[PDB]
RNA sequence: GCUCCCGGCGCUUCACAGGCGCUGGAAAAUAUUUUCCAGCGUCUGUCGAGCGGAAGGAGGGA
């Protein structure tokens, strides 16, 4: 009878094990998860009151999003008494100086924000390893490869052993991919990334009391029939399509910056070309996949998304191809409507019509989508339904949110209960269908369907990770479910009680979904049993194992003022020297790699790089290289352009041009370091230049 | 119809009778690279099968087998709708 | 190689050259990636606008005494503009020889070249289209051209006067004030 | 589609399947009709020479104190005359006027 | 003849500070069978733990500080009013007595 | 606008493993069967490398 949350047996378990020695803790995601973290963030507050200075210490709250790391820092400042920063690239991170990072760390005791800003952090010797006393990572299995966590994890074995930070990993699922099979060497890889093993509930009473934040909804299949035949409108726009890239082809635009394959073999169109192939292409599959109601949405979306390229566009013959793509969805537009109109001789009832065309113009997956909808929402109370639809595409959420618009103002039984929103990742997509300038609306997508506002999602893949929503009674995967984390995040989305999980797949796939979903369930299970019996007095990998764990790339650079320059972060760093140099704005050029052929390979190195691949930099005309740095011979093309990168940034620092760490000299440290040469009267006068 | 190794086989009928081996080209690569279609050829002697399929695997494999039952026999405007009788079947 | 017609830029711009290399520094934008021996022409240009600027102003200085200083200043502001040095450098086609590969900078040539022969090479007021600075940098990077090659500064004011002539003689009989 | 419940009022003995529709469908009879819009999901009539039935949709509101004041077009919609074959419609025990 | 379950409701009306936090989401993770619906006439001991979390739990996610009164108030005979309506409504009864 | 990162899917080209199909050589048994080896082609799987579309994330910069 009380409103304060009190810790559990089991959190205060894990809390106890985890300040004694560090690990990682997977638990389901809720709301267990983040008050654990909020515990061992608070078990580690003993020195944030003392300055750095004087021996003391703060936390660190580094996440995988912005989103995430503004949520998890408002969580932990209402929950806790610290006051606590947050730190993005939003916030113009990289013109911050020494001095008002120093009183930005003085000022806050936890510090939260993404993972290539702490990563720039430390690498920059703002503050040191020694002056954390605990660091957090939540969602610690993006730490593979080189993720920004797994860098971040990599500076741990440059620093002091004996003042290392306190690492706790937060997760909900231990694997990213599909690697599912042999889960047991997988994991050791994962607690040997951080610096501990993973910890779990274990005792009956602890899965009990953990089952009640968490669910295990019931998660059922929806089997639609699979068809081939196809109408003969979408044979004459995928031949008008056809037409269109063979006149785009020629379409001769101004000179544009070189294309080339990841790997620098084969050549590629221009980005701008590029864009209007993708979205005819994509539109095609969406045609292809839901239907011709779904292509008459999808084309008006193409509609707006092409006229606002033209108007951003610069040069002429840029909005010359924008016209003409313009033209193309018109016609394409024009056509599917006509195809549309030829049924309205059935009756004259149009809020029937609109029903009856849309399920006689979509696919019977979207039929059964639409049917599965209207009998589960069939006269419910809005405020008692909220359900998210995954699919894969981003375009895919955007005509399904059209569709689902005009499906519930066509039926009187879904008219007023649900009300449908999407969003969808990174490069986001314009959410108005009418091409207006500019919309009076404000509230985002995730903020209507956190306030009830909206009460059906449609969402592509963002909201399995990171946003926290509300626990939602229905999840629909309308696409094919692809990944084991994506599988066993989007059923922890349904959350509350009896929640209802749906699977939408067609009929020829139904054994191969069985399949894998069967995978994914005995892929938990050896989880599970081997986080269950195995038993380790150490419960910490040992230093040799950590070492040959990241022996295997290129040995990171360190100065004598303890800045440490990541050969992984040695590109990013370049192509940012690159971006201050010009004094124009069409000044902009990007080094121009260059992989050498057999024969100058041959000539230039000898006989040692037979089998091995080199890549060849040249820097721009304006910059004090042009000695055309060449990398070291590499097994693969990727580590021969990291080499090369890494070899840039160290010979530019030799030249001065890093301001001894390894991030781009600006002016006032060009004039600072001529003041007392050329401007050493001024002192006496008590200014400065 | 085409259950086992359709080329194991056209190999076995051509070389038991001391016919040439069986001869394999690969003719057209057509489509995207994310949708190619390969196009691979059969020559045993003066006959000549056809093989496509999306990967010049399946392509040589059914070219193969087009061969050998040749050497044998030689010696809409509406998308259909859905029932309501659906349920929620449990996996 | 990267120099096409040669003697039609060295009969425009006045001067001939002992060494090239100056000429294809100045004439080299730093968007031009081909050109791996020389560095762009915000070196020359530097050099350049200070060199112009005070021969503009020694002239000036020497000729026109009877206008009182501020209209000397307004009038050296008005030389050493940036839209008349573009004027300057379109009316004798120096932007034929520039070294670049940006499309947006083309296109804006392209228009303020059509303008300014729409208006005959005349330097019109204070030009509705943008100028590209480019132009005159350029301008400015082939006089240090020309001060480095010879390394006299009376052959390098006898360029520059016969570039300016027309400029010169319409801004001392009317000063532009903005 | 319309999965909603509605009222019958009055059975037509004399009225069977396969009769010609009396508006505008003369050429078009119920059985056929049904059979055109619905038969991979009926497969088929059975019990075809016996009545059908006569039905009208029921309001869906639920508040009732203000008028609903517009030009509903009585004789319009009146003129959507709605009759059923009684096997093809599922049947409740509970009376309509309650 | 049909109200919240008996425990939730003593818990909502004998607990003033727990009040201010039971918001419409909270109350979709009360799903009650038929049993519970029916004869038992509450939640059994799981859903009512599992709603009593949420609740708590409620203070520290993103609708921490959030009023759910105006959407939760008919579950618990709550209502708000304006005060110029009770001026007036004091007002019509002076008018009907006069 | 650019760069980077993570995962999944589809094809291409190399290495390894096994099977199949036979030709030839060696051996055994009664033209026939079996054993060993070499060659060619394939079928199944694994490790590398490359190409392409699709999803998510970050950063620098205007």
């Amino acid at each position: 009878e009380d409103v304060e949350i009190k810790p559990r047996g089991y959190q205060l378990r894990l809390v106890d094990h985890l300040t004694k020695s560090n690990g990682i803790v997977y638990l389901p995601t809720g709301s267990g998860k983040t008050f654990v973290a909020i515990l061992v963030l608070k078990r580690f507050s003993q020195d944030f009151d003392k300055p750095i200075e004087s021996g003391g210490k703060r936390a660190l709250f580094m996440c995988n999003t912005v989103e995430l790391a503004r949520q998890q820092a408002m969580a932990v400042r209402r929950c806790t008494n610290f006051k606590v920063g947050f730190y993005v690239g939003e916030q113009g991170v990289d013109d911050w100086t020494r001095g008002m990072w120093s009183d930005e760390i003085k000022k806050n005791q936890v510090l939260v924000g993404t993972a290539q800003v702490f990563l720039d952090m430390v690498t920059q010797t703002y503050v040191a390893l020694s002056s954390l006393s605990v660091v957090i990572i939540d969602e610690c299995h993006h730490g593979t490869g080189h993720h920004p966590f797994r860098e971040f994890m990599r500076l741990f074995t440059i620093a002091n052993q004996t003042k290392l930070p306190r690492v706790v990993g937060l997760t909900g699922v231990l694997i990213k991919g599909n690697e599912i099979t042999n889960v047991a060497t997988k994991l050791k890889e994962l607690e040997i990334t951080y610096r501990g093993n993973i910890i779990t509930v274990s005792d009956t009473k602890e899965m009990e009391n953990v089952m009640l934040y968490a669910t295990k909804p019931t998660e059922v299949m929806v089997s639609f029939p699979h068809q081939e035949q196809v109408l003969t409108v979408t044979r004459l726009i995928s031949a008008e399509i056809e037409k269109f890239y063979v006149s785009l082809d020629l379409m001769n635009i101004g000179v544009q910056p070189i294309r080339r394959s990841k790997s620098l073999q084969c050549l590629r169109d221009p980005s701008k070309k590029s864009f209007v192939k993708q979205l005819f292409n994509d539109f095609l599959y969406q045609m292809k996949e839901y239907g011709i109601y779904a292509a008459s949405i999808a084309i008006i979306s193409l509609i707006v998304e092409f006229d606002i390229k033209r108007r951003q566009a610069e040069t002429l013959s840029v909005k010359l191809m924008h016209r003409t793509a313009l033209t193309l969805c018109e016609k394409i537009r024009h056509l599917l409507v006509q195809k549309l109109q030829d049924m309205t001789y059935d009756d004259d009832d149009d809020n029937v019509n609109t029903e009856e065309v849309i399920m006689n113009f979509s696919t019977p997956k979207v039929q059964r989508f639409l049917m599965s909808l209207k009998v589960s929402f069939a006269d419910k109370d809005p405020k008692d339904i909220c359900c998210l639809v995954f699919v894969e595409r981003r375009y895919t959420c955007k005509c399904i949110y059209g569709l689902l618009l005009n499906y519930i103002q066509s039926t009187p039984e879904l008219r007023n209960v649900l009300t449908p929103q999407f969003m969808v990742g990174r490069n986001n997509i314009s959410p108005d269908f009418e091409s207006v300038l500019e919309r009076k609306w404000q509230k985002s997508a995730i903020q209507q369907f956190r306030d009830g506002n909206a009460n059906l999602m449609i969402c592509s893949s963002v909201l399995e990770e990171g946003i926290d929503v509300q626990a939602c009674n229905h999840v629909f995967i309308l696409d094919p479910v692809k990944t084991f984390n994506m599988y066993v995040q989007s059923k922890g989305r349904a959350r509350t009680t009896e929640a209802k999980f749906v699977l939408f797949t067609a009929d020829k796939e139904r054994e191969k979904t069985i399949q894998q979903i069967y995978q994914y369930r005995k892929a938990h299970n050896d989880i599970a049993e081997y986080l269950k019996d195995r038993v380790l007095e150490k419960t910490e990998p040992e230093l040799y194992e950590i070492k040959g764990h990241f022996q295997d790339d290129i040995d990171p650079f360190t100065n004598e003022n303890g800045a440490v320059l990541l050969p992984n972060n040695a590109l990013a760093i370049l192509h940012r020297y690159c971006q201050t140099i010009p004094t124009d704005a069409f000044g902009f050029v990007i080094p121009w790699f260059h992989v050498l052929q057999e024969d100058e390979r041959d000539r230039i190195f000898g006989v040692s790089a037979k089998g091995k691949h080199v890549i060849s930099i040249n820097m721009p005309v304006n910059c004090m290289l042009r000695d055309t740095i060449y990398s070291d011979p590499m097994d693969n093309v990727k580590t021969a352009k990291i080499s090369a990168a890494f070899k840039a940034c160290k010979v530019l620092y030799s030249l001065g041009e890093l301001n001894e760490r390894f991030v781009p000299k600006t002016l006032k440290e060009r004039v600072a370091s001529i003041a007392d040469v050329h401007f050493e009267h001024w002192n006496k006068y008590g200014d400065s230049v | 119809k085409t259950v086992g190794n359709p080329i194991g086989w056209l190999q076995e009928m051509c070389m038991q009778r001391r016919w040439p081996p069986p001869s394999y080209e690969t003719e057209t690569e057509v489509g995207l690279p994310h949708e190619r279609l390969f196009t691979i050829a059969c020559s045993i002697l003066n006959y000549r099968e056809m093989g496509k399929g999306k990967s010049k695997k399946i392509a040589k494999r059914l070219a193969a087998h087009r061969m050998w039952m040749r050497l044998q026999e030689t010696p809409i405007d509406r998308y259909e709708q859905v029932s309501k009788d659906f349920e929620f079947i449990k996996i | 190689g990267f120099l096409i017609n040669h003697y039609y830029l060295e009969k425009n711009l006045g001067y001939t050259f002992k060494d090239r290399r100056y000429l294809l520094q100045a004439l080299t934008h730093p968007s031009y990636p081909t050109n791996r021996i020389t560095g762009s022409y915000q070196e020359l240009e530097f050099i350049g606008n200070a060199i112009l600027d005070f021969l503009i102003s020694a002239y000036i200085f020497e000729n026109n005494t009877k206008m009182n200083p501020g209209a000397l200043t307004d009038l050296r502001s008005a030389l050493v503009n940036n839209t008349t040095l573009a004027c300057i450098c379109v009316r004798h086609r120096l932007h034929f020889f520039i070294l670049a590969e940006n499309a947006k900078l083309s296109e804006i040539i392209s228009k303020f070249v059509n303008f300014q022969e729409s208006q005959g090479h005349r330097v019109t007021n204070y030009v509705n289209v943008d100028v590209p600075k480019a132009l005159g940098d350029v301008l400015e990077a082939l006089i240090a051209a020309v001060y480095l090659d010879c390394r006299d500064l009376q052959r390098t004011w006898e360029v520059i006067f016969n570039l300016f002539e027309p400029e010169l003689q319409e801004f001392t009989r009317k000063v532009p004030i903005n | 589609n319309y999965d909603k419940p509605m009222l019958v009022t009055k059975v037509h003995r004399e009225l069977t399947p396969l009769s010609y529709m009396e508006k505008n469908q003369q050429d078009k009879t119920y059985y056929e009709f049904t059979m055109s819009k619905y038969g991979n999901r009926i497969g088929d009539v059975v019990h075809k020479d016996k009545f059908m039935i006569e039905v009208r949709d029921l309001t869906e509101q639920l508040t009732f104190y203000v008028h609903n004041r517009g030009k509903f077009n009585a004789k319009s919609k009146a003129k959507m005359k709605v009759i059923l074959i009684p096997e093809l419609c599922f049947n409740f025990n509970f009376p309509g006027d309650l | 003849g049909i109200s919240l379950p008996h425990n939730v409701l003593a818990l909502w009306r004998e607990n003033p500070e727990f009040a201010k936090i039971i918001g419409p989401h909270n109350l979709r993770d009360l799903a009650l069978g038929d049993e519970e619906s029916l004869v038992k006439g509450n939640c059994s001991d799981i859903n009512y733990n599992r709603f009593v979390e949420g609740c708590r739990a409620n203070g520290q996610s993103f609708y921490a500080g959030a009023d759910f009164s105006s959407e939760v108030n008919f579950c618990v005979g709550l209502v708000t009013i304006p005060n110029k309506v009770i001026a007036d409504t004091l007002e019509a009864l002076l008018g009907v007595i006069v």
